[PDB]
């Protein structure tokens, strides 16, 4: 279609340079935009560019090459708060509407200083019988697998930041309604670190 | 707001009905562009209005109509609604001199088969394991909102009466409880991690708050269960010297 980018997701280590590219077909395109869209929100304009070369804005650099018909966004010193869908848009000629690409999901991944992979069981504060399993403190190379079983639910990995102690940790949560379920079983579908703690 | 505003925040409708969405451009802007955004896709252009005319139209059938009034504000009318119209509808404003399209906050439309598919979330907080506290000197609470439809909730954490952001991560997407079915309900989890010392103080109060966007008074309801209106559902835990 008119504007091309890969969905990804693309991972970039925290602090490293993130690079996103977009190509466009209309050689008469005159302005070029990058937007960022966090989950549950609208796109926010982060940069525009309209002549060949680089435009720098803090940690962001946009690059345009009208002869090759691409635009790029570079993010220096990638932050966890930079994880978002990044959307490029082109306006052909003046005052027209924007054509958007499909968006590239970017995941900025922290280095876990002291990996301590563990699965814990958490009880409902309102009745002991219901519980959840928490896989936590694994390193950023651990993939969490989507459940096989339709009565067992497993979330994606999320990264939390305890800001005052500059501490980052990964977690995923799993739960089920069948009693057959045990937290030792819970994340077997995933290739788990061999050194994983399983107290109960 | 002097920014782009839209109303309403959300709509839940059945097939064949119609909706009108409203947009006011940012102060100083005179052009409005409407877009439809499906999950995992880019905003798709519907039409743009300047000086009360439809200046461009994208690949949208005749059931999408628009209007721009003399004060620059705009409406999108969609009729003969189909299940596939479920989307975020975005309004964007611009002017004739600058390079600025800015998006409003969007209107989420769900078109469903029946309003009896609509359910509010149940919410529960799960307390940190003593195994974690003794292994890490940290304490992770999990909040789980389950059973909701449509899939839009906003989850926040409140510790001793104050909204917190540090130590929090909420799943960016809800998960489908019944992946194989169209009108599947959803779940969402969030974690809050605090020092074990903070959890161990029984004066500390932790509350997971889930805003649900559901039906209003304009919706008829003649099921037995409570009308699944827009509402907040919370759960809580208190700390414990274990």
């Amino acid at each position: 279609k008119e504007v091309e980018q890969n969905s990804g997701p693309l991972s970039v280590p925290e602090g490293a340079i993130a690079s996103l590219n977009c190509t466009y077909s209309d050689r008469g395109s005159q302005s070029f935009f990058w937007y960022r869209q966090y989950s549950g929100k609208s796109p926010e304009l982060i940069m525009f560019i309209y002549s060949n070369g680089d435009k720098e804005d803090g940690r962001f650099t946009a690059q345009l090459n009208k002869a090759s018909q691409y635009i790029s966004l570079l993010i220096r010193d990638s932050k966890l708060s930079d994880s978002a869908t990044y959307l490029c848009a082109v306006r052909t000629n003046s005052g027209y509407a924007l054509n958007f690409g499909k968006g590239t999901s970017l995941l900025v991944t922290p280095h876990i200083q002291k990996p301590d992979p563990a699965v814990y069981q958490l009880r409902d504060s309102k009745s002991s019988d219901k519980s959840v399993c928490l896989f936590t403190d694994f390193d950023s190379q651990t993939n969490v697998s989507q459940s096989k079983d339709s009565d067992v639910y497993i979330t994606d990995k999320c990264v939390l930041d305890m800001r005052s102690m500059d501490f980052k940790s990964n977690s995923a949560v799993a739960w089920s309604n069948k009693s057959d379920f045990a937290c030792a079983n819970a994340f077997n579908n995933s290739i788990i670190p061999e050194d994983t703690f399983f107290p109960s | 707001d002097a920014g782009v505003t839209q109303s309403p925040t959300h709509l839940i409708k059945t097939r064949g009905q119609q909706v009108t969405l409203r947009c006011s451009p940012k102060q100083g802007h005179d052009t409005v562009s409407w877009y439809q955004q499906a999950l995992g896709q880019g905003p798709q252009f519907i039409f743009q209005y300047y000086e009360e005319e439809e200046r461009q139209r994208g690949n949208f059938p005749d059931r999408f109509s628009g209007h721009q009034f003399p004060n620059y504000s705009s409406e999108l009318n969609v009729n003969a609604l189909l299940l596939g119209d479920s989307a975020l509808y975005l309004c964007a404003s611009s002017d004739t001199v600058s390079y600025e399209q800015y998006f409003g906050p969007g209107t989420r439309l769900t078109v469903t088969e029946d309003l009896k598919n609509v359910f509010p979330p149940e919410v529960a907080v799960f307390e940190p394991s003593e195994a974690e506290i003794s292994h890490t000197q940290k304490a992770t609470l999990v909040c789980l909102a389950t059973g909701f439809y449509p899939d839009h909730v906003e989850l926040s954490w409140w510790v001793n009466g104050k909204e917190v952001h540090s130590g929090v991560c909420t799943d960016p997407q809800p998960l489908k409880e019944q992946p194989a079915l169209n009108d599947s309900r959803y779940a969402l989890s969030s974690r809050l991690r605090v020092s074990a010392t903070f959890w161990q103080d029984p004066r500390n109060h932790f509350r997971c708050q889930v805003q649900f966007y559901g039906l209003s008074e304009n919706d008829e309801w003649t099921q037995d269960r409570a009308k699944p209106v827009t509402q907040i559902v919370s759960a809580e835990a208190w700390g414990r010297a274990d």
